[PDB]
RNA sequence: AUGCGA
């Protein structure tokens, strides 16, 4: 690029169309019928593939245009293919036309007339007019060639009108009418259209039956015979191989007879060319030839290897030559040679040359599509991995950039980069010289690219470069005279000579850390060279951003060559401008390890500082030199201690630093926030973690990770807030040079005196850990279910304990419980020990200091290293045992030892015994494969997303519009709040302590004659009105909307949610009595404040909210009864099944429902199998039938009775009805696969075998339910069957009670909420008639499918917002509602449950965004059919053209005033 | 309205669309055993007029077809009786912004 | 099968493993395993069971 | 698709991304050589010289601010509220 | 493509 050669031709949208041998021809170079390639052994044959005519070569000029190899562009050539063949891509569509025509009349053997009820239906679509499109089916009345005329006739009057009526309505226009619901009711009919035109396995236009099409794959289709019955039904209506040729023939005239329809048929918008639609697209009757220019040899170091595609297509030539010998042999055999049978081998080479010829250009098209590594063909080439779009379009190599290990240093800014001096001497600005900076850059070129703020280079405004590389002090001082010289020609007179100058302390540059996983983790910061360095240094504070550490972290340095690049990245991009994330809005960069200990260190009312001290690290931490006050001079406080002698608090140094940071026309910021560290570690009566500050000035507690690192209101977020992201940028360089060199000054340190305990804390650490002997055993007896004490050598224990370990579940119980009782030895030990029982507290402790101030470590870690490391786990359980019962050689099988579960008793400070090591090993290495594997579930997470929300953006009327158009939501979360702001729009009481400062800052007057103060305000008065009078959801007085509705929210001041206006007048209610404490301010003129506040904190027009949405869904997902985590996020976003692994129904339970009752219900829905009630099967086979005496010994009646509430009645229908039906039918199944006694008893046992075939006697326990019984006999010819495994498979296929889809209702404990019973399945209609005992009104489920059939679209959009707020829920994980609800609204933007893979992407209208995904050919052989036009919308699309993306600062257009005279 | 105890024929569905004089819409007698209006999860849904779907496209200048979708066999759809085109805007309460006012196109 | 297994106790390093894709592919041996590299006396084998109460097969 | 100014409804501020643009395209030209309408005041950043130029509002720039449907809203820098 | 650094 360069600024001085604009362009005003810029493409708007790009057409998709099949070319035609006739323009190939005629813009051909060259047609290539050599098969050779070089020639002389060193040159380039003459109409070859290396032909002169198609680029320049080996200082050959280009023989089309006679431009060297390094001027020449290329130009394409031609192949005259011998025969017509089949065009690959869309192989597949003309196969489908070939099974679709008629061969006897040569048209679609679809009623004619619906044909054209199927054309007009295609051309309402093209307009979209899709309510008259489904309104044309209505049109009604043997049937007469009149009456078939007037339905033509009908439905043409039916297109003319409604057409005439959108066009002259504007609903539509000439260009036609596209959106994505047009292209999903087109791919819908068209579907329809295909399986109708499919459908007619008979002509009816003709009545003619067509042969069965058949095909080999990829070359060759058969023709199948026809039936007598069908041939003489052809005649009263009076498999075989075909050539391409054959096929284009009878496809011209097919396709030329069905135009009419095919008009619409082949376009999804008017075809306003009058284009004929030919089958000839369809075949290839020549083959281009690309630029020699994209045909280059591929030479890897030395070695030189001809290019795969010049081996392709020579490959077709030569084949070609071949069938052109068989012409030969035409031109030679066809005078007559009447009896010449001789040509029957080369008929051999007709068929196999013409089925080889193509097979080869399918080669070379796929090679997926021929017939061991074989090279490449364009498809393989486009896609996969690659793509040449993912490749090299998606994401590229870039110019002005460097890659470097970064180093770290506290004395650079926290927005700057120091730039090693090798970057700094290699990396240069286009700089244009003016009158302005010609000292500068003639400076700079006297220097020369040997220096500091030299320049390598000077391009003229001719033109031409002018390298300084090897010029001397003498010519450098030449041209620094030159800089500025006059205009010399009209063509140049316009411009300035340009300057490339090293890159230099006022340039921005863009840093990027691999990662991305979220935009935040690549920053815009201010270039500092530092001397004598050779890493990328970066200062502390951005670490958590990036998520880097100097372990070896490497990272990628842009530098941006352009006026708006460099605006952007000191504007838009910059580290400042990110000081929160949008995922939730907690600070994100702050201090870390030593500055936060130091700060707790510097901030105790123990540490003093003499006015020398003070002083000293004033300046130290502030340099008005520097730029670092708002004062030109210092400012200084008096000491804490008048005495003695003047001593000084170091909180008094944070006030004096925050005094000479801030604004002296600002009071002091006034918070009042909490520390990580609880106060009774300072003493008994002392009070240390109230933060407060007071005017500026700090006056109790200390500061850590909480306050400026923590990134939630502590002070640095306070700062933020209050006076915007410069002075909380400036407080951020000031602590962490403050904290530097007081740790210079006093140091820290750690060693093993901070790490033992006590004789008291060992002797307590002790005696816990001598209890541990007991609870091995003892919870071993207690999920064995055997008495206590049992002797831990009881046989039948070991053998309960076998019974434990061949069972993966009960194994899952032993260990559970094993498990929560020895974490309680481990809690009461840390609990007695740590905090009380060290050998040095506190401060005196820099181990604890370090977990409990939160600058590193945990409690868990410093209890680790001081009590136990406790019990190590995997996969969620236990250490693995091996099959003889043994966790570890060493142990006796099954041994009760909690030890040999895995539990280590033993401490990192006295070590670990090895039995002990080989477990804590298991641990730590499985962790390193979760470590390993989680980052490959999370980027298929962030892409398959973020490729859709990409085009989802911020109109300027604040609806969420993607960048095709369509609307996605009215208002970004329903607000329209900016979480970057959002963090104290609710925080009242904050911004009252500092209302004269946010007074300052939003002073309305500026902007009070811009806007208007009432209207708005006037709404929520009648709303709020209407809202308090309405304060059942369902039956309540809709017919005011919300002020967001009816009134721009950044226009009308006062235009706010409901809920947040409430939640502020809520507060000024209950804080009256403040407001009866204040020095004079108002409800009125705070609320006044908050409104402002509100209208200033809204989401910008233009905002990049699709892409931020999907970074923070994404990016917080790496950190990670029913599926949670990762597969669970990938079963909603990713996949959208409507078959959920894990599918629940929640049920809440009214209030007048008892437990009892609860647990009945519980029972009464859970579907009992018959298997789950049969004790015992004994099958006496004798075998003259073959008898099998089927004997089902069942469970007591009670015991059945008492666990599936059922009876022996149930049993009696449930066998004589289903099991038996089943079960004969499994043994007439079998044979395939081979090929007392009361009357009323008596009357039974008869009625069933008169109601099976099978079945001879029948004998029930009538007295209980116990048995069953039934003779079965069977022929001889039956031979043999496992008639036992028959019998287990029935019964687990009978079941005594069955709610279709659902299987157990369980009774969990009730939490946080109404009593509920969850079930595992899903199914509302049977709920439905359990109304009595469930507020049908409040269930809820997990099927998102489920939830779309029967509650709606609504419900299962709350639903995907439900479940996916559950699934960070339960990782602790803060995500902003409008990130979530944003996606649930896209996924619903057709209504339905459109997930976000490749089936979804089909559906969105920009076609290079589907290219640019997946199936990459699939997406454009569907986008050429449709003879698409790109409107070049998508981001991804526009990236592909080399547009302006249209997000963001591109979401405009910018204009220049200029006067006329 | 025709509710069916238990089918009806398709030969009978044949006949719904029949008599563009006046809709006929045919319900499952168990399925109207519940009023999915009546769930937590489900907002207002309120049918707008001819003239108020009018306004609603000027205020945003976009097409009908822009706007987000209610699909035509959708329960909610089948209850208010939305014929195609008609806009429906579905008052829900959101989690952040309390009452929030957003539309959906009928098709 | 990348779990630790306790059947390799004193024969593949519970630490010596990589970090990253070969994590629990590619073990190492202990410092004291033996590999063997023949086979013997297997012929005198069978007269000594047979010495032992084995019932020939 | 000419939105009247007596009708245009959209956010009196201008966005940072506004203001970004407004402040690279303007520096650009100043460092083509369009003429400077403020003091220099010393400067030789181009870009430090267009945010002074912001600062007096001098600038002699149009925001189009475009809407999805094609209309758009001719919006001077005079105007737009700048912070 | 193998191993490997972050
Ligand atoms: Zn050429
Ligand atoms: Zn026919």
């Amino acid at each position: 690029m360069d600024i001085s050669k604009p362009v005003g031709s810029e493409i708007t949208s790009v057409d998709f169309g099949i070319l035609t041998a006739k323009e190939i021809r005629n813009l051909s170079a060259k047609q290539i019928t050599n098969p050779t390639v070089l020639d002389n052994l060193g040159h380039p044959v003459s109409g070859g593939l290396y032909d002169l005519a198609l680029g320049a070569f080996l200082r050959n000029l280009c023989s089309t245009c006679g431009l060297d190899e390094k001027f020449c562009p290329g130009h394409q050539g031609h192949i005259e293919l011998p025969v017509p063949c089949y065009n690959p891509l869309f192989f597949n569509q003309l196969y489908i036309y070939l099974r679709a025509s008629c061969l006897f009349c040569h048209h679609f053997r679809l009623k004619s007339v619906e044909v054209h009820r199927y054309a007009c239906k295609l051309r309402l679509l093209q307009y979209g007019l899709i309510d008259e499109s489904y309104k044309l089916d209505e049109i009604t009345l043997d049937i007469s060639s009149t009456l078939l005329n007037e339905l033509k006739s009908k439905r043409s009057e039916y297109v003319d009108m409604a057409i005439a009526k959108a066009l002259s309505d504007g609903r539509t226009t000439e260009r036609g009418s596209f959106t994505a619901t047009v292209n999903d009711e087109r791919k819908k009919l068209v579907h329809e259209f295909h399986k109708k035109l499919l459908s007619r396995g008979k002509c009816d236009n003709c009545g003619m039956f067509s042969p069965k099409f058949r095909k080999d794959g990829f070359t060759k289709i058969f023709e199948t015979a026809l039936n007598e019955k069908q041939i003489t039904n052809n005649r009263v209506k009076g498999s075989t191989y075909i050539l391409s040729t054959e096929v284009k023939n009878i496809l011209d005239t097919v396709f030329r007879k069905e135009q009419c329809v095919l008009q619409y048929v082949f376009h999804s918008r008017p075809n306003l060319s009058r284009k004929l639609v030919k089958a000839d697209s369809f075949f290839m009757d020549v083959l281009v030839v690309p630029p020699t220019r994209f045909r280059l040899p591929s030479k890897l170091g030395e070695e030189v290897h001809e290019n795969s595609q010049n081996q392709l297509l020579s490959k077709v030539l030569t084949t070609s030559l071949l069938i052109r010998d068989l012409n030969d042999d035409l031109s030679k055999l066809q005078k007559d040679k009447v009896s010449l049978e001789d040509r029957r081998v080369i008929f051999s080479r007709l068929m196999n040359a013409f089925v080889t010829i193509q097979n080869d250009v399918n080669a070379f098209i796929d090679s997926t599509k021929a017939q061991k590594v074989p090279i490449p063909g364009v498809k393989q080439a486009l896609e996969k991995k690659e793509g040449l779009f993912r490749k090299h379009m998606m994401g590229k190599r870039v110019n002005y950039a460097a890659r470097s290990v970064i180093s770290p240093d506290p004395n650079i800014e926290t927005n700057e980069i120091g730039v090693p001096p090798v970057f700094a001497v290699k990396l240069t600005y286009p700089e244009p010289v003016t009158a302005y900076n010609i000292a500068e850059l003639r400076q700079a070129v006297i220097n020369g690219p040997d220096k500091w703020p030299g320049a390598t280079q000077i391009q003229n405004e001719d033109g031409s470069l002018v390298s300084l590389i090897g010029m001397s002090v003498e010519q450098r001082k030449a041209l620094a005279n030159q800089l500025l010289t006059p205009s010399s020609n009209v063509s140049t007179h316009t411009l300035n000579k340009k300057v490339y100058r090293h890159i230099k302390n006022r340039d921005v540059v863009l840093m990027n850390r691999q990662p991305t996983l979220h935009k935040a983790s690549m920053m815009g910061h201010k270039v500092r060279v530092l001397p004598n360095e050779k890493t990328l240094r970066l200062h502390y504070a951005n670490t958590g951003a990036y998520n880097a550490d100097f372990d070896g972290d490497e990272m990628n340095m842009h530098f941006p060559q352009n006026e708006n690049a460099r605006a952007e990245a000191l504007n838009l991009a910059n580290t400042d401008s990110q000081y929160l994330t949008p995922t939730s809005g907690s600070p994100v960069r702050g201090l870390i390890q030593d500055h936060i200990s130091a700060g707790v260190w510097l901030t105790s009312k123990d540490s003093f500082f003499t006015r020398e001290q003070y002083q000293q690290y004033i300046y130290g931490c502030i340099r008005p030199e520097d730029g670092h006050t708002t004062r030109s001079k210092i400012v200084t406080l008096p000491p804490t201690i008048f005495k003695p002698y003047p001593l000084w608090t170091g909180k008094q140094i944070i006030t004096t630093v925050l005094l000479n940071v801030t604004p002296p026309d600002m009071p002091g910021i006034n918070l009042i926030s909490k520390n990580k560290i609880k106060n009774e570690y300072w003493g008994k009566g002392s009070l240390e973690n109230e933060v407060l500050f007071k005017d500026g000035a700090l006056l109790c507690g200390i500061l850590d990770k909480s306050q400026y690192g923590a990134s939630k209101y502590g002070i640095v977020h306070s700062l933020h807030e209050v006076y915007g992201p410069e002075v909380a940028a400036k407080v951020l360089s000031v602590l962490g040079r403050l904290f530097t060199n007081y740790i210079t000054a006093t140091a820290f340190t750690c060693g093993m005196d901070d790490l033992r305990l006590t004789a008291e804390g060992n002797k307590w650490r002790t005696d816990i850990l001598k209890t541990s002997v007991d609870t091995g055993r003892e919870a071993a007896a207690e999920v064995t279910n055997l008495d206590k004490d049992t002797p831990a050598d009881d046989p039948e224990l070991l053998k309960r304990l076998q019974e434990i370990l061949r069972d993966n579940n009960k194994s899952g119980i032993l260990d559970a419980v094993t498990s929560s009782k020895v974490n309680a030895i481990t809690s009461q030990v840390v609990s007695k020990c740590v905090p009380d029982g060290t050998m040095k507290k506190f401060p005196c402790n820099s181990m604890q200091a370090m977990a409990l101030s939160g600058a590193k470590g945990s409690n868990v870690n410093v209890s680790q290293i001081m009590c136990l490391l406790g019990q190590q786990a995997l996969e969620g359980r236990r250490v693995p045992v091996m099959v003889s019962g043994k966790t570890l050689p060493s142990f006796k099988p099954y041994e009760t030892d909690a030890m040999a579960g895995g539990y280590v008793k033993g401490r990192f400070y006295s070590g670990i015994k090895p039995q002990e090591y080989y477990f804590h090993c298991m641990a730590g290495r499985e962790g390193l494969i979760d470590t390993a594997v989680k980052t490959s579930r999370s980027g298929y997470l962030q892409r398959c997303l973020t490729k859709q929300l990409e085009g989802v953006h911020v109109s300027y009327d604040n609806s969420i519009r993607d960048a095709d158009g369509t609307l996605v939501q009215f208002m970004y979360g329903g607000d329209a709040i900016d979480i970057t702001k959002e963090s104290h729009m609710t925080q009242f009481e904050f911004c009252l302590d500092n209302y004269y400062a946010l007074l300052k800052k939003y002073n309305p007057s500026a902007l009070i004659e811009h806007l208007d103060v009432e209207s708005a305000l006037k709404y929520s008065k009648k709303t709020l009105k209407y809202r308090k009078k309405h304060s059942p959801h369902y039956k309540q007085s809709v017919k005011y909307d919300p002020v967001l509705a009816k009134y721009n929210p950044a226009k009308y001041l006062g235009s706010v949610s409901e809920n947040f206006q409430d939640k502020l007048e809520s507060f000024l209610d209950k804080n009256s009595k403040l407001f009866k404490s204040s020095d004079g301010v108002n409800e009125k003129k705070f609320r006044a404040l908050m409104q402002l506040k509100y209208m200033r904190s809204l989401i910008n027009p233009g905002e990049a909210v699709g892409i931020i949405a999907s970074q923070s869904v994404g990016e917080p997902s790496t950190q990670m009864n029913v599926t949670l985590g990762i597969p669970r996020l990938r079963e909603i976003v990713m996949t959208a099944s409507a078959a959920i692994k894990t599918p629940q129904m929640t049920l809440p339970i009214w209030n007048d429902v008892s437990d009892e009752q609860a647990d009945t219900f519980c029972k009464s829905i859970s579907k009992v199998l018959l298997s789950e009630v049969i004790d015992k099967v004994i099958v006496t086979e004798t075998t003259a039938a073959r008898s099998y005496v089927i004997h089902m010994r069942f469970f007591d009646n009670n015991e059945y009775s008492e666990e599936y509430d059922v009876s022996k009645e149930e049993l009696q229908n449930v066998i004589s009805n289903q099991f038996i039906h089943l079960l004969e039918a499994a043994i007439v199944k079998e044979i395939k696969k081979q090929k007392n006694m009361n009357k009323v008893q008596r009357d039974r046992q008869s009625a069933i075998i008169s109601h099976h075939r099978f079945i001879t006697k029948y004998n029930f326990d009538d007295e209980s339910g116990k048995w069953c019984e039934f003779k079965l006999e069977l022929a001889a010819d039956t031979e043999k069957l496992l008639m036992v495994n028959i019998v287990e498979e029935i019964c687990r296929k009978s079941i005594i009670r069955q709610i279709p889809h659902i299987d157990r209702c369980v009774h969990p404990e009730p939490e946080n909420g109404k009593r509920v019973l969850v079930t595992e399945g899903v199914n509302f209609q049977a709920m439905w008639d359990q109304e009595a005992f469930i507020d049908v009104d409040g269930i809820t489920s997990n099927d998102v499918a489920a939830v779309l059939k029967t509650y709606g679209v609504e419900a299962a959009r709350n639903t995907i917002v439900n479940e996916i707020n559950n699934v960070f829920s339960r990782y602790a994980i803060s995500v902003s509602f409008r990130h979530l609800d944003l996606i649930a609204d896209m996924m619903t933007r057709q209504g339905t449950y459109l997930a976000f893979n490749r089936q979804g992407m089909e559906t969105s209208t920009s076609s290079f965004m589907k290219m640019s995904y997946e199936t990459t050919c699939q997406f454009l052989t569907k986008a050429v059919l449709d003879n698409e036009r790109e409107q070049l919308d998508s981001p991804s699309a526009r990236i592909v053209v080399g547009k302006l993306n249209n997000v963001g600062t591109g979401s405009f257009d910018v204009l220049a005033k200029v006067p006329n005279a | 309205i025709f509710v069916y105890q238990n089918n009806i024929t398709p030969s009978a569905m044949k006949l719904v669309p029949s008599i563009p004089p006046a809709t006929i819409e045919t319900f499952n007698e168990a399925a109207l055993v519940v009023n999915i209006t009546h769930h937590e999860l489900v907002p207002k849904h309120i049918r707008l007029s001819s003239d108020e779907k009018r306004e609603l496209l000027k205020r945003y200048r976009l097409k009908e077809s822009q706007l987000p979708r209610i699909q035509r066999a959708d329960p909610v759809a089948l209850y208010l009786g939305l014929k195609r085109g008609e806009v429906v805007k579905i008052i829900r309460k959101s989690e952040t912004s309390g009452r929030y006012a957003s539309y959906r196109i009928c098709m | 099968v990348r779990k630790l297994l306790p059947e390799s106790w004193g024969f593949l390093c519970p630490v010596h493993t990589p970090d990253g894709s070969p994590c629990g592919l590619l073990n190492h041996f202990a410092h004291k395993c033996r590999i063997s590299t023949q086979q013997s006396d297997v012929s005198r084998i069978p007269s000594i069971l047979y010495s032992l109460g084995v019932a020939p097969a | 698709k000419a939105i009247p100014k007596d009708q245009r409804a959209t956010t009196p501020y201008m966005t940072k991304y506004e203001r970004a643009r407004i402040l690279g395209t303007r520096a650009l030209q100043i460092s083509m050589n369009a003429p400077v309408f403020v003091d220099l005041e010393g400067e030789t950043d181009p870009l430090r010289i267009a945010m002074k130029e912001l600062a007096e509002k001098k600038i002699p720039l149009v925001i189009r601010r475009y809407l999805p449907d094609g209309s758009f809203e001719d919006w001077s820098v005079e105007e737009l509220i700048v912070d």
